[PDB]
């Protein structure tokens, strides 16, 4: 909340320490590309669980701008400490697919999040 | 208001004194009432529950809305059970005895 983040890109994890891995470096690397400037560049900030995001850091800490906030996506006090209202754009992924047996309620938590940071 | 800010923050928040939220404090709790030694006293042996109502109502402003009575009262005999039961909402010429509990809406006082 001290810091200002404006035209940043906020990264929304249901992430767990026994999930499975869903690869985040496919989501920087085109975010990371050389073809932008320094400048250019948008930070990227992930709210999430931080057990899941220490066995992903080993793929994203060579990456200039990216900062953790550990956290719940659907608490409303980290989504105003990001400055939601500011960023260019919020991305909510999923990761606890392969536990629910049902696979229509597979996407309960991103409906939710979203209906969540719509109100 | 309470559930939007709990909503908001996950948890309770709080804050210095003002007179609306003092004003905010006067409300009516759930209480029981024993007519041992209480004003009520000389109105519980044999006196009906109609006018413990209109006299609660009238002079405290209190709500009787039950009587919780020993299990062992209509009983002759003695007995050393303590256990009492509900009766809701009893007639006007309800009977009293004085080992009864009242139900009963208190207002805040200060």
């Amino acid at each position: 909340a001290m810091t200002v983040l404006s035209g940043h890109v906020v990264v929304c994890i249901f992430g767990d320490v026994s999930s499975a891995l869903i690869g985040l470096r496919n989501l920087v690397m085109p975010l990371r590309a050389s073809n932008f400037h320094y400048h250019e560049l948008k930070h990227i900030v992930f709210v999430g669980s931080i057990e899941y995001l220490k066995r992903e850091w080993e793929t994203l800490h060579n990456f200039p701008k990216v900062s953790i906030l550990p956290g719940t996506p659907l608490s409303r006090a980290d989504l105003r400490a990001v400055n939601i209202n500011l960023c260019d754009m919020c991305v909510i992924l999923s990761a606890n697919q392969n536990n629910i047996d049902d696979t229509s309620l597979q996407d309960k938590e991103c409906i939710l999040a979203s209906l969540n940071i719509k109100s | 208001e309470l559930e939007a800010l709990i909503a908001e923050e996950n948890a309770l928040r709080g804050g210095y004194s003002t007179p609306q939220t003092l004003a905010n404090r006067d409300r009516c709790r759930v209480a029981q009432l024993a007519l041992l030694d209480g004003p009520f006293a000389d109105l519980g042996d044999g006196g009906c529950y109609g006018d413990l109502f209109c006299k609660a109502l009238k002079t405290y402003n209190m709500l009787c809305f039950g009587i919780y009575r020993l299990r062992d009262a209509h009983l002759s005999t003695p007995s050393q059970c303590t256990k009492r039961y509900v009766i809701t909402n009893p007639p006007y010429e309800f009977e009293l005895v004085p080992t009864d509990l009242i139900f009963c809406l208190m207002q805040f006082d200060s």
